[PDB]
């Protein structure tokens, strides 16, 4: 399972950049899914239901692999129809640059709300904009959400 | 394709517990669901597994009493049914649907379970001939529960083959029949055996059918 | 607010003669047109004793594998299945499967029975063995082989005394090959009851014998 | 600027040894604290490792069911905890990192900085502390110390507290047939000096808390 | 797993030489190898980063070149503060994987030991044992030879060498030989004597002392 996220992080992203990532909040510049190759992933992989899953290296058939997505076949399957019949609403993760894809559709980046974004265990990392968020409880499902 | 778990005798309030295994022998980008029909009834929809990212989902009238778990390295799927009534008797199938999600259907189904959902005992099965083209046959008599397979020689004698339904005894007892045509010229020399088996009682028995 | 959706087939007995056209029709109650603008009705035939196999997804979509013969049409709440020419191969139940409302749903189903030419059942009866009699019990069984149509009639006698009420009959489903029916009839007696009797016959009466046939057998020999 | 390490241990077989590493003057979370050992006289063998972009530490599978990595932002200290111990597990363990916040997230690192190691012993023997005698002289004079019967390894020397180095020659120590070890430090220094000057060996035995000062005279 | 295969296992050269070392990878790395320097005592000095990168404060004399399996590091002239086994690692792939190592040592003039020849301490003696030590310091080659001789008695089992690593500043190597005996022992004779055998000696020197 924790074998499963790809580690395909440049040698740029480093512990110093990590630190300050969700450190700048005292911010003037702010605001169809596939196969996604695990070459240009860093980190875990999240999908919503509209609650937070995570989506672990496979190869191209889906059979789960567990090497740190070193291997070139591994990939990540995020083909998605609309989650009250199909799987997830949209998913998002980082790339090897440091840079935050989405794909898919928001639940109603990840937002319920105008204003609520669902909160998972890399939403200060994916999203810094919104580390002064408050976090609410949310039933839509149970989960939680960050707002203004 | 996706073998699945042998047919079970259940008392009412137990738990049973029905396997699916893929014949790879390793999960892939597929949605597992469970699908039932109880007798007189239609197919009803029970409940999905993802079981490479490990979503399930279940359907309302078996929330509560059903779940459904997925063990990968065994690469097989369970569906676990609790509170066990009297209506649950059913052929329960899984069946494969896309990763996307449901719409499409299912492309692939296993076998299917008989789960028997009762408090009579498991009864083995007595078998006897139906001696003399020509018809021979073979008579299963008073066993519980279902099913009883039959087959002819050891699966060759196929053509002219006719397994019977089985009826439902006043006693609460089942009884079939299996019959075949063959030949006249061939009742001299070829030999005939049933291959009755009743899973629920372990009991096979290889009855050599000749003429007098 | 969310309402319970009924899918409803029709009819429900489709009788055709071999080498015609069938269509099944699957109405439903709301419009089956999902968020992703695709309409998710499917069609699946089930044989005797098999799984349910699809033949048609997303309305038209044939699937790998099913005859050309089969198409699907309709949209918003009216579908239907059309088979072209009908094969002995088509008989079975057909449903209709919905994936765009929760939960999905299957359709009643609809039983195709294919109308073949007239054929006479070869009627055999097989007396009790031994084995059976040396416990309690003794059943006899005549057996209607290979026959069309389904209506068929079996009469016991045991010296010419009407039997009634002591009889279970059972049937095939028709034939996958032939298009026929096969019935055994099962009398039951107790051993003592067996014993007081010698002329053991089933008389069968269909629509392709020219007169009621009797087989019949001895308890002697 | 330094990672500092808990001292030489021996522990019997089977059981646990905790070894930490303390970042004066830094948050330890920035260093990527890896854990590398080296077998006496052989190579180096990578155990487990930070991944920040994981917030966690993951181990080699080698070690997956016995080792455990804690990290304590609070106290700037990362420890590691090897259970089951067998006698392939004698070894020096280093804590690696790397400075200046320059840890690859992705765990995947060239290590700029290490600390002075720990040697873990397996063994059922028990500590013993050392003797030290002296290696007395009688235009380049020769004298020493002699560090005697002790167990577990090692035993460091210097001379005038770390003032006394061109010169010195600490020996490697030999296991004697007792299964104690045994040690010699020698210096070389002029021969005029040997009345004026003084020499001090600082014997030191962390496994025992053995600390000894010997001053080195002829006669 | 990443496997390292380095080349030598050990390495002898001259001061000014070129020396090479060769480290190669089971599977494409792309530039993700990195060189230390382990001296002995002393922790790794990680020289070159990614293949080629060179870190601060690192001689110039230090090159590394390679992209794919195959990577050699380079030291143009070799010098005497440059003995330490050199470690090969790759940082593509986890588990972070180590090269066996290098040895490298110096070829340089022969130099002849000084022989220093130490007596047992009378604190030593208080406790039951004897321990001489003949001590040969700064010679090369490392190939010598010592024996002790007790009331010229040539003494065999009962004595242990040890030889410290090539020094970085003169390329010497030192040698301690210890002769253990008992007290008794130890006060039954009175000439002890240490007879060193090297390449840079043209006679065997002999150092010795007489108890008192
Ligand atoms: C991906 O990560 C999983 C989860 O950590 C790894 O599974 C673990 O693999 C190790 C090494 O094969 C297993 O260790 C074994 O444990 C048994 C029982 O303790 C022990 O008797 C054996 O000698 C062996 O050391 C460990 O049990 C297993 N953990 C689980 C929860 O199954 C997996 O190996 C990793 N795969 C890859 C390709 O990295
Ligand atoms: C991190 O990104 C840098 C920048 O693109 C990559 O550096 C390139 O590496 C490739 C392969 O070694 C070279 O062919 C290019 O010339 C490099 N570009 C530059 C500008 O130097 C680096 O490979 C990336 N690292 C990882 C782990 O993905
Ligand atoms: C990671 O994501 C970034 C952001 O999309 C990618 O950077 C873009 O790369 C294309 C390459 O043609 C450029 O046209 C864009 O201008 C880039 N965007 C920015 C903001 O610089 C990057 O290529 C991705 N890296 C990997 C390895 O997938
Ligand atoms: C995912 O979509 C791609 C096309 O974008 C297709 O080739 C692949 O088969 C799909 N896989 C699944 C599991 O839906
Ligand atoms: C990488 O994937 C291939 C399959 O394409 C497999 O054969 C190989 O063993 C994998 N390598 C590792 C290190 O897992
Ligand atoms: O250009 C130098 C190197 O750049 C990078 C890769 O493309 C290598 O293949 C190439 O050799």
């Amino acid at each position: 399972h924790i074998n499963s996220t790809a580690l395909n992080c440049n040698e740029s992203l480093n512990t110093g950049w990590l630190a300050g990532l969700f450190y700048q909040h005292k911010s003037s510049g702010c605001p169809p899914c596939g196969i996604v190759p695990a070459k240009s992933v860093c980190g875990p992989v999240y999908c919503f239901t509209p609650s937070p899953v995570v989506v672990g290296t496979t190869d191209r058939s889906g059979a789960p692999t567990y090497s740190w997505g070193a291997n070139d076949t591994d990939v990540f399957v995020l083909n998605n129809t609309r989650p009250p019949l199909g799987n997830w609403f949209g998913c998002t993760w980082m790339n090897s640059t440091g840079f935050t894809k989405v794909c898919g559709a928001p639940p109603g980046g990840p937002w319920i709300t105008p204003r609520c974004m669902v909160d998972y265990p890399y939403r200060l990392w994916h999203y810094p904009c919104t580390i002064n968020y408050t976090i609410f409880k949310v039933r839509m499902h149970r989960l939680e959400a960050a707002c203004n | 394709l996706l073998e699945q778990s042998g047919a079970e005798l259940k008392k009412p309030g137990s738990s049973v517990k029905v396997s699916c295994k893929p014949s790879d022998g390793t999960f892939r980008a597929y949605t597992l669901s469970w699908v039932r029909q109880a007798p007189g009834q239609t197919l009803e929809w029970m409940g999905r597994i993802m079981p490479t990212v490990g979503i399930t989902n279940y359907a309302q009238k078996f929330q509560g009493r059903v779940t459904i778990s997925a063990d990968m390295s065994t690469a097989t799927a369970y569906m676990e049914l609790s509170s066990l009534r009297s209506d649950d008797t059913a052929i329960y199938y899984c069946a494969k649907g896309p990763y996307v999600g449901l719409g499409e259907g299912f492309s692939e189904w296993g076998q299917g379970t008989l789960v028997t959902v009762s408090s009579a005992s498991t009864k083995g099965p007595s078998v006897f001939p139906l001696a003399p083209t020509a018809a021979l046959g073979c008579l299963v008599k008073d066993y519980f529960p279902e099913p009883v397979t039959v087959s002819w020689n050891s699966g060759a004698l196929t053509s002219g083959v006719h397994t019977f339904p089985a009826v439902l005894q006043s006693s609460g007892l089942y009884s079939l029949s299996s019959v075949v045509t063959v030949p006249s010229s061939s009742l001299g020399t070829q030999t005939y055996i049933c291959n009755v088996n009743h899973k629920p009682s372990n009991t096979k028995v290889d009855k050599k059918v000749e003429p007098k | 607010i969310e309402l319970e959706l009924v899918l409803t087939q029709s009819p429900l007995s489709l009788p055709v003669t071999l080498g015609q056209p069938a269509s099944i029709s699957c109405r439903s109650t709301q419009s089956l047109v999902y968020s992703d603008g695709n309409t998710y009705l499917n069609w699946f035939h089930q044989r005797a004793g098999q799984p349910p196999r699809r033949l048609i997804y997303k309305v038209s979509n044939r699937d790998s594998g099913v005859p050309e013969r089969f198409s699907g049409s309709g949209s918003g709440t009216d579908f239907t299945l059309k088979i072209s020419r009908v094969e002995a191969e088509d008989v079975g139940i057909y449903y209709c499967m919905q994936g765009a409302h929760w939960p999905p749903t299957f359709g009643g189903g609809t039983k195709v029975e294919i109308n073949r030419t007239v054929a006479a059942p070869s009627v055999f009866i097989f007396p009790p063995s031994d084995e059976q009699l040396k416990s309690g019990t003794a059943s006899v069984v005549c057996l209607l082989n290979n026959f069309y149509p389904r209506e068929a009639k079996v009469q016991w006698k045991v010296d010419n005394a009407l039997q009634s009420g002591n009889s279970q009959e059972s049937v095939t489903e028709q034939d996958s090959k032939d298009s026929t029916y096969s019935l055994s009839s099962t009398l039951t007696l107790s051993k003592a009851d067996y014993e007081k009797h010698k002329v053991y016959a089933c008389e069968v009466t269909h629509q392709g014998l020219s007169s009621p046939v009797t087989k019949s057998f001895n308890r002697g020999e």
